[PDB]
């Protein structure tokens, strides 16, 4: 419910008055001093502090929405990252996942305890070398 | 028990002004025009004028309450790329 | 003073309005294209280091 409803027509309202016309000699204003106009002035102005607090309800009404949505949202997308990855498994993309798997990791690790044990071949030849 | 002689040590102070409550005028007198003084205009926008400044204040300074609330909105933003990759960590673990 | 007073914080009611509806232009945006970006952002490359 956001509508910056608009600027200028909010303004004149502050500084607008009927004067309708209210009888002098009547018990509606008995002494008729300044006074009544002050209360029915002041009090009357007070209704926009209420307008604008009820648009500040309107705001957090509005975002907490927002966020509520949000919220659902995500409690949604774990179903959607599931059947995601189905389409992820089903595919051929799963020649990704053996093949960075398998390969690299089982040649290091063949190659590197051949490089290893050789080396320490290599140091033992050293050793007897050394003892003999 | 004779406990509890709290609803009861009240009852010589509540019969007290239930005498002297009603059986006044033979013992008072209605004279001496006490003067009344009770709160004109100035008075009324006191009462008015600390109340809409109490949220004259707290609706001036909503705008950094709302920008906290539309900085956590990219916050979140930013940390979803972070929450995509740890969901999609988590189901291939039984998936591989 | 007190009608200048609340004509002023008016104007900042029209501003947080004039601030509020660009962001909710942008935000609903994100909401209601957000399966989209969904599938378009995960596909990115950096799963291979994952």
């Amino acid at each position: 419910f956001k509508y910056f409803d608009d600027i200028r027509p909010f303004l004149d309202e502050i500084y607008k008055t009927r004067e309708r016309y209210t009888p002098f000699y009547d018990d509606r204003a008995d002494y008729n001093t300044n006074s009544k106009s002050y209360y029915d002035y002041i009090s009357r102005l007070s209704k926009l502090i209420e307008v604008l607090a009820r648009r500040i309800w309107d705001y957090d009404n509005e975002l907490k929405k927002r966020f509520k949505n949000w919220d659902d949202l995500m409690k949604a997308f774990p179903e959607q990252a599931k059947d995601l990855f189905r389409g992820w498994l089903n595919d051929g993309t799963i020649d990704s996942i053996i093949h960075d798997e398998f390969k690299k990791y089982s040649a290091g690790l063949t190659s590197a305890f051949a490089l290893f044990k050789v080396t320490e071949m290599k140091q033992m030849n050293d050793f007897k070398s050394e003892v003999k | 028990e004779n406990d509890f002689k709290y609803f009861d040590d009240i009852r010589p102070f509540l019969d007290e002004i239930y005498k002297t409550r009603e059986r006044y005028t033979p013992f008072y007198d209605d004279r001496a025009d006490y003067n009344t003084n009770s709160k004109s205009y100035y008075d009324y926008i006191s009462r008015l004028s600390k109340l809409i400044e109490v949220l004259a204040r707290r609706i001036w300074d909503y705008d950094n309450e709302l920008k906290k609330r539309f900085k956590n909105w990219d916050d979140l933003m930013k940390a979803f790329p972070e929450q995509a990759k740890d969901l999609f960590r988590g189901w291939l673990n039984d998936g591989t």
